[PDB]
């Protein structure tokens, strides 16, 4: 509580109301030097909770206190999260991330006792009950976005033990987030910030969230994939006859094909992270290589532009180029 | 003048005065002086309250402060709290034992009245009462490592519990012993120096053969204190291959064999006990062990129970092969 | 005689164990069970000392087939560890060539590739 209160209320309010009005910072050089120091100070304390997060899972009182902050977070008007508030959010994501519950390391019983998200059935329910509410954040896309990442966690835990009571509430939770075009909020607001290009662990956590989606709930995904492919064709073909398309259309599969296209588009780390999309089998690899082939079925003109952008993202890294060069070669040996 | 009034009065309700002093200090950004004053107070039933108050006030003094001296003083207060707690539980015990021992009460008053040194405590509270658990805790904290001493202490604890449990029904004795052992082990689980596995297991199995208890008791207890199944199996196999004539003398070598069998069967029924990445090799090891056991069973003169055990082992082997 | 045999086993005098076991086989003239037990003990001690040929002879003399087979498995395993594969090759198989093949096959399909030499 103190950590968050001091950091935010001190840095924003003072500089904006005292250092920007009185211009106590003398030259055009001091005003930047002090602003950079404050902006490095905040970014440092956010890296601290970020560095701690990727090592140590959070206890009960802290996870509730980090959730008690992300209930107020805002986004700059210029459509790009300030490098600070963004990393603080991707920090709690790695804390809540049950991607450590999905790794086959046999400390899984020790880590379930150290991760406070578990051992408290009151924890999973309290987060789900709060994100299912209709009081949206200072950015309604926030209540929907966080509601999704938790739901990807409520679905994955189903494998562990027999916690399969909240697996039902992962179907309407993913539909609510998709209906909020969360594939659009993560393409414009998160990756749009040029500071996301810096932190590698901002990429690994999202790449984990994007890869855990089609294989943790390969049932909820295949349903949400098949539903939109059919909802797109029916209306597009009926609009071609005589009318105009409904304004209530939500092409989140297009926005998702953009999101996979914008995320892997830039290559500064030489990771060739697109190696996950190329299969030369673990149940995860089959559910991914299927997702590459199961998505190729759609032929509607509405998803042609994004699926071409998705392949633009997937074709990063030399190996990922040749393979994707061979995929296009055979698809016409007709696929569009 | 509030500060010097407080100091003067505290030097000349001293507890109250020094408490107020430390409070004012912390408010006026002087928690270090608060601490110093509080420690001076601590040093200077009523004494029991003084100790409780001392502990509370030093906890307030160093919330995060890692000041070597003060931090060590707080650790010593926690160890003084250790003293208090162990003293009181064991005093309840020996009081109720010696017709409400008056000497126990006297000793407790002495222990609360002043902080004692290791040597004195050890000697004194050993001859009249033998507080083995407490002695073990003391040595653990200091860092003194004497394997023989540790083993002797463990043995004595068990024996005292057994003397007190003779009155109770076999089942009750067993359960109480189990609980006590588990709790004490959880305290020294990380330290193998203060937990002599081989000796303990051997002595406990001997006690089981003497009191005619269940074969699987030891195995279950060890699985409960998170002792890895591979490790437990290793220990059992080692004990078996040592060819201790004690078992032959007690007319129960087959009992030890059956206990090993029960451990193995429990593993097979719930394979999750062993970590997933070690399962295959562990299965191969079990298959080898089974082979050798079968060979020895076949070098012995046949008996109906022996044949039944042989058949059981072969079935276990088949199941393990199917698993691997 | 069996009591003295158990004595000599803990006593760790293998040769005495063997001769006394032979004398005890003689006393158990009609008892196939006892004969099999003592012969099994003899085989075991010979295998432990490195007396491969004697071990094999004791193995081929055990009346009980199951005991004989388990002893065969043990012999195979031990010779592999000591790298005495030449003698293993020399020793004929009582319609259990395929049995040996299968034992090693199962060992392979159950052990890590980078550690054991069963496959080889």
């Amino acid at each position: 509580n103190k950590i968050l209160t001091l950091i935010s209320q001190i840095d924003v309010n003072n500089e904006f109301d005292k250092l920007k009005k009185e211009r106590g910072l003398g030259n055009k050089k001091h005003r930047k030097e002090v602003s950079d120091l404050i902006k490095e100070c905040q970014q440092s304390l956010a890296h601290s909770l970020y560095s701690w997060s990727c090592q140590t899972p959070l206890n009960r009182e802290d996870t509730l206190l980090l959730i008690g902050y992300l209930e107020k977070v805002t986004v700059e008007g210029d459509g790009s999260l300030d490098k600070v508030n963004l990393t603080l959010l991707m920090s709690l994501l790695y804390c809540l991330d049950v991607g450590f519950l999905e790794q086959g390391t046999d400390d899984r019983e020790e880590l379930m006792k150290q991760a406070s998200m578990f051992m408290d059935r009151q924890y999973i329910a309290a987060i789900h009950n709060r994100l299912q509410n209709t009081q949206p954040w200072k950015s309604p896309g926030m209540q929907a976005t966080v509601r999704l990442a938790w739901a990807l966690a409520l679905r994955g835990i189903s494998q562990f033990s027999e916690v399969l009571e909240f697996s039902e509430a992962d179907e309407p939770m993913a539909e609510i987030a998709i209906g909020g075009n969360v594939f659009l909020f993560l393409t414009e607001a998160v990756v749009g910030s040029e500071s996301f290009c810096t932190d590698e662990f901002f990429i690994r956590r999202i790449h984990k969230l994007v890869t855990d989606f089609p294989t943790l709930m390969p049932m909820k995904v295949k349903q949400l994939r098949n539903r939109a492919e059919e909802d797109a064709r029916l209306i597009q073909m009926s609009m071609q006859m005589g009318n105009e398309p409904p304004a209530s259309l939500r092409r989140d599969l297009e926005h998702l094909l953009l999101l996979i296209g914008e995320l892997y588009r830039k290559d500064p780390f030489h990771l060739e992270l697109a190696l996950e999309y190329w299969c030369p089998p673990p149940q995860r690899q089959v559910l991914l290589s299927k997702f590459v082939r199961q998505m190729s079925d759609l032929l509607p003109a509405t998803l042609y532009l994004p699926y071409l952008k998705m392949l633009r993202g997937l074709a990063s890294g030399p190996q990922c180029a040749h393979y994707c060069f061979s995929l296009l070669k055979a698809n016409g040996g007709g696929s569009p | 003048f509030l500060e010097p009034h407080l100091v003067r009065m505290a030097k000349l309700n001293k507890v109250r005065y020094m408490d107020l002093l430390w409070r004012y200090y912390e408010k006026n950004r002087n928690f270090s002086n608060a601490a110093r004053v509080v420690a001076k107070l601590a040093d200077m039933k009523q004494r029991l309250e003084y100790i409780s108050r001392a502990i509370l006030s030093a906890k307030s003094s160093t919330t995060m402060s890692t000041l070597a001296a003060d931090g060590e003083f707080l650790h010593e207060l926690e160890e003084k709290l250790e003293v208090a707690r162990i003293q009181l539980q064991i005093q309840e015990t020996l009081t109720r034992q010696y017709s409400h021992h008056s000497t126990v009460g006297d000793a407790v008053s002495q222990l609360d009245s002043q902080l004692m040194d290791i040597t004195k405590m050890f000697g004194q509270y050993a001859d009249p009462f033998r507080l083995s658990e407490c002695k073990l805790a003391i040595i653990h904290c200091a860092g003194h490592s004497d394997p023989i001493l540790v083993q002797t202490l463990w043995q004595d604890i068990i024996d005292k519990e057994l003397s007190d449990s003779m009155g109770n029904s076999s089942v009750d004795r067993m359960q109480s012993l189990h609980l006590k052992i588990t709790s004490l082990g959880k305290i020294y689980a990380s330290t193998p120096r203060y937990f002599p596995l081989e000796f303990l297991v051997k002595y406990l199995e001997q006690q089981v053969c003497n009191f005619s208890w269940d074969a699987g008791f030891v195995t279950y207890t060890m699985q409960e204190i998170n002792v890895p199944v591979p490790k437990l199996l290793e220990v059992y196999d080692h004990l078996f291959k040592a060819r201790d004539p004690w078992w032959s003398r007690m007319k129960k070598p087959l009992h030890l064999l059956e206990s090993i069998y029960i451990l193995l069967s429990g593993y097979v029924q719930e394979p999750s006990k062993v970590p997933s990445y070690e399962r295959r090799r562990f299965t191969t090891l079990c298959l080898d062990a089974i082979s050798c056991y079968l060979v020895e069973l076949q070098s012995m003169d046949p008996a109906p129970a022996l044949l039944n055990t042989v058949s059981n082992f072969k079935s276990l082997q088949a199941k393990l092969e199917r698993l691997s | 005689y069996n009591r003295v045999l158990r004595l000599l086993e803990d006593v760790g005098l293998p040769e005495l164990v063997i001769q006394l076991a032979t004398i005890a086989i003689g006393e158990a003239s009609d008892d196939w069970r006892s004969q099999a037990a003592l012969r099994t003990r003899i085989f075991k001690h010979h295998l432990d000392m490195g007396h491969n040929n004697q071990a094999y002879d004791a193995l081929t003399q055990i009346p009980d087939p199951s005991r004989q087979l388990d002893c065969l498995r043990q012999l195979v395993v031990v010779l592999c560890e000591r790298s005495q594969l030449q003698d293993l090759v020399e020793f004929p198989y009582v319609n259990l060539h395929n049995e040996v093949v299968g034992i090693i096959e199962s060992r392979a399909r159950a052990v890590d590739l980078m550690t054991h030499n069963y496959y080889e």
